[PDB]
RNA sequence: UUACUGUUCCCUGGGAUUGGCUUUGGGCUUUUCCUGCGCAGCUUAGGUGGAAGGCGAAGAAGGCCCCCUUCCGGGGGGGCCCGAGCCAUCAGUGAGAUACCACUCUGGAAGAGCUAGAAUUCUAACCUUGUGUCAGGACCUACGGGCCAAGGGACAUUCU
RNA sequence: CAGUGCCGGAAGGUCAAGGAAGUUGGUGACCUGAUGACAGGGGAGCCGGCGACCGAAGCCCCGGUGAACGGCGGCCGUAACUAUAACGGUCCUAAGGUAGCGAAAUUCCUUGUCGGGUAAGUUCCGACCCGCACGAAAGGCGUAACGAUCUGGGCACUGUC
RNA sequence: CAGGGCCUAAGAUCAGGCCGAAAGGCGUAGUCGAUGGACAACAGGUGAAUAUUCCUGUACUACCCCUUGUUGGUCCCGAGG
RNA sequence: AAGCGAGUCUUCAUAGGGCAAUUGUCACUGCUUAUGGACCCGAACCUGGGUGAUCUAUCCAUGACCAGGAUGAAGCUUGGGUGAAACUAAGUGGAGGUCCGAACCGACUGAUGUUGAAGAAUCAGCGGAUGAGUUGUGGUUAGGGGUGAAAUGCCACUCG
RNA sequence: AUCCCGUGUGAAUCAGCAAGGACCACCUUGCAAGGCUAAAUACUCCUGGGUGACCGAUAGCGAAGUAGUACCGUGAGGGA
RNA sequence: GAGUUGAAAAUAAGCAGAGAUCCGGAGAUUCCCGAAUAGGUCAACCUUUCGAACUUCUGCUGAAUCCAUGGGCAGGCAAGAGACAACCUGGCGAACUGAAACAUCUUAGUAGCCAGAGGAAAAGAAAGCAAAAGCGAUUCCCGUAGUAGCGGCGAGCGAA
């Protein structure tokens, strides 16, 4: 139907460009999260 | 086959219908992708054909839940 | 076959697979500022309310000039010079003072915001190669497997 | 280069799914009406219709392209005698059949007319052009060699007669 | 002598592999597949019905057997043919 | 139709009009009707699933074959041409989808045959015969197909 | 409406959720997204009994004898 | 309980009242092909180092790669595989026909094919009916009923 921007809320475990310092809270697109951050150990998807 | 292992999706049997009401056999297919998925508990990727719904579900429940319900060992994959 | 109804190849848009940074830009804004020739006239009467108080040395009236809008009638406004005034029922006018202040409308501006569209990159999805390189008792210049690299790249492919 | 096809073009019109400002309806916590066996308005929610504007290709639009599909006309009048028409007028088209050939595997009327071959020729050869209805890569016109090809004549030869 | 116990061509099947409503389709190593490559026998005789097959002569391949001579050979692989 | 009910619908009006104010049933036998193959025999066809390339149509692999005779291209060597080259007899050479002609492949005319000797032949003649040739063995392509030097031909005496 | 599937979005837990033929209110009924279960019912390549207003060699099974045989077809198949 | 060595005589020999031939239960053997399964093949054969191939099972072993996966070796009377008339369940799924043509509709989710399992299968323990009164998993028959409905409101289809 209408494209709905997917929003994954995450914590950064290392510092990455444009994102920020280690141990940081953010919200991201699903593609960015699962295809880039997550395989490289860089981020962690959070649902407490 | 055009089948997702994980959700067991099948191609669906459907009539294409014209403005004239004239019916025709047709196939709607599962949306299948050749994807690599990260497996954290294996520290490694797995090549799979997946439905997109399956990809979703893997985001939601984590890969291992899904593969355990579908009974498919990530090792033999 | 330019009969009818369709199907298919194929082309093109939405959705999905599908991401990052940057630009440029169409339509809405968030403070806030620009802007109005019924006639009776101090005169290009903004509607509605608080309404005898405001604007000044964190420096006005008044003349010297820069800019922009323009119905060249005049309006906002930067610099400087200037130094104690522009003021209200003061009478007109359906509606009041450019003393001031709130949500705002006619269109303009600006930094900020939503959504496209568009163009440009980037690399990790995805695609394509490899007599590149490992590999089991031994091979895989036998298809293929893992790793690495190379070229593309969010296009394309596949699905709806 | 009008029609059709094909290619290229991007300014305007048209243009689906889908978005979408916004209106609109049903219900209804409730609020009032009413000498009839009831009725009228209505918040939130839920549900439904409509929907300005955004919305690609294609089409309409502009240009090219015949060894792409195909197409290549009428009517008049005129010259030392009959005649004919080089030359003019007009009409209509995208444009009006050039070179070469022509009674042809094409010619209706038709055994056209003329010449030749025969004692005698509806066939044959050459030429005229009045091409019903030739014509240029669905090629036009030539052409040595070739053909169990089609067609006319001649010598030899024969019971074909 | 002719095929098989040898080798491969066209082609066929095809472990794993890729794809596909099912059946299956494609395809790698492998394995099949002669109409080809490789490989050693002729004359005479007999003869109701067989003969390069049985008889008599000379042959020829492949193994095994002994003597002698050496110590590594065998396959996998590199090559010539 | 709510509904009324020996009445009711239409109506301002019973004013008129419409329809109503009553009726057995269960079998068996027959005749007909309907539904199934439906009185019987008779198509061309249509679709589904298999079976076929021992014939023929293309090809693939690997083999084999084509008596005999002619003709005489290039080339080459010689020898006159000029400094180079051209031009010309000569010899040699042995090309050709060359020629004549058996095998072999065809099938042009005629006669015979027509309940044939034969579901395409015999007889006399005829075309090709070193090639775009002939053929053997083993394979390939399969019917919404295949193959086609194209006839709608061929795909087991069957092929719009 | 109820039911079940492709593509995309995507809830609520009993103060709920679903159904009552678009939809809303009220009331009634029910508890989806985990499984498994006998009988009553269908059938005859057959087995054992039984009956027949069934046939009696052109009938009854194609087949009362080599019967899926002989024969025909490359084959599927036909078939006395 | 007396004769016997199939149809099936004849011949030849046996076996037999310490019980033959015969009938029933349980075992044994079961060449070659066939799922075919040591490898091959043109079924009923060949070659073999004599082997239930492959997939599951148990153990040992342990690639690229640490855990693993794959592979290798061994054990094992070893689970499966194939066959099967109709019925059944799932999957694919027509066309002639009817409609006096035909396209929606009908034929019909029928035939056919494929896969699967059983003596039956499937369904099945209310997120169900119903209607203000009540029922109490599924299946099957009678009836409701050719009713309500569906329908180029046609042919027809047809509940609860
Ligand atoms: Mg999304
Ligand atoms: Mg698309
Ligand atoms: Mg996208
Ligand atoms: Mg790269
Ligand atoms: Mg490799
Ligand atoms: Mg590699
Ligand atoms: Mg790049
Ligand atoms: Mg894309
Ligand atoms: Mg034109
Ligand atoms: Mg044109
Ligand atoms: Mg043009
Ligand atoms: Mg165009
Ligand atoms: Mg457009
Ligand atoms: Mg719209
Ligand atoms: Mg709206
Ligand atoms: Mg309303
Ligand atoms: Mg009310
Ligand atoms: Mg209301
Ligand atoms: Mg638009
Ligand atoms: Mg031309
Ligand atoms: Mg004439
Ligand atoms: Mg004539
Ligand atoms: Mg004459
Ligand atoms: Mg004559
Ligand atoms: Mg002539
Ligand atoms: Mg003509
Ligand atoms: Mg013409
Ligand atoms: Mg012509
Ligand atoms: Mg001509
Ligand atoms: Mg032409
Ligand atoms: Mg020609
Ligand atoms: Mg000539
Ligand atoms: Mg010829
Ligand atoms: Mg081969
Ligand atoms: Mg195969
Ligand atoms: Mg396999
Ligand atoms: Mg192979
Ligand atoms: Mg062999
Ligand atoms: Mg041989
Ligand atoms: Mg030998
Ligand atoms: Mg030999
Ligand atoms: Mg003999
Ligand atoms: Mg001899
Ligand atoms: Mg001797
Ligand atoms: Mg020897
Ligand atoms: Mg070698
Ligand atoms: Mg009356
Ligand atoms: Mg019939
Ligand atoms: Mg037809
Ligand atoms: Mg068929
Ligand atoms: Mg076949
Ligand atoms: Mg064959
Ligand atoms: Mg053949
Ligand atoms: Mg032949
Ligand atoms: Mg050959
Ligand atoms: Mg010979
Ligand atoms: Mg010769
Ligand atoms: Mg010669
Ligand atoms: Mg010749
Ligand atoms: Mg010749
Ligand atoms: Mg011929
Ligand atoms: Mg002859
Ligand atoms: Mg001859
Ligand atoms: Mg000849
Ligand atoms: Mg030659
Ligand atoms: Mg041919
Ligand atoms: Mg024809
Ligand atoms: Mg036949
Ligand atoms: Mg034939
Ligand atoms: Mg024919
Ligand atoms: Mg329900
Ligand atoms: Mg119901
Ligand atoms: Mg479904
Ligand atoms: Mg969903
Ligand atoms: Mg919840
Ligand atoms: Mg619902
Ligand atoms: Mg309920
Ligand atoms: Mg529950
Ligand atoms: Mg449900
Ligand atoms: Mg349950
Ligand atoms: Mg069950
Ligand atoms: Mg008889
Ligand atoms: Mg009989
Ligand atoms: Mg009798
Ligand atoms: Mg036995
Ligand atoms: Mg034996
Ligand atoms: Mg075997
Ligand atoms: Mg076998
Ligand atoms: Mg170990
Ligand atoms: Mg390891
Ligand atoms: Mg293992
Ligand atoms: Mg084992
Ligand atoms: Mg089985
Ligand atoms: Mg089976
Ligand atoms: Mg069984
Ligand atoms: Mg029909
Ligand atoms: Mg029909
Ligand atoms: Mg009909
Ligand atoms: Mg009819
Ligand atoms: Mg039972
Ligand atoms: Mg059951
Ligand atoms: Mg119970
Ligand atoms: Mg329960």
């Amino acid at each position: 139907q209408k494209k709905v921007k997917k929003i994954r809320k995450i914590i950064l475990k290392e510092d990455i460009p444009d994102l920020g310092k280690k141990g940081q809270l953010l919200d991201v697109r699903a593609g960015f999260l699962r295809n880039f951050l997550l395989p490289l150990g860089k981020a962690e998807v959070v649902t407490p | 086959r055009r089948i997702c292992p994980f959700t067991g999706k099948k191609s669906n049997k459907a009539n294409r219908v014209s403005h004239s009401n004239h019916k025709t056999k047709r196939l709607q297919f599962v949306n299948l992708q050749y994807k690599r998925v990260w497996w954290e508990a294996g520290k490694r990727f797995v090549k799979l054909r997946l439905s997109t719904k399956a990809l979703k579900t893997i985001e939601k429940n984590g890969l291992d839940a899904v593969a355990k319900k579908a009974g498919i060992d990530l090792r033999k994959e």
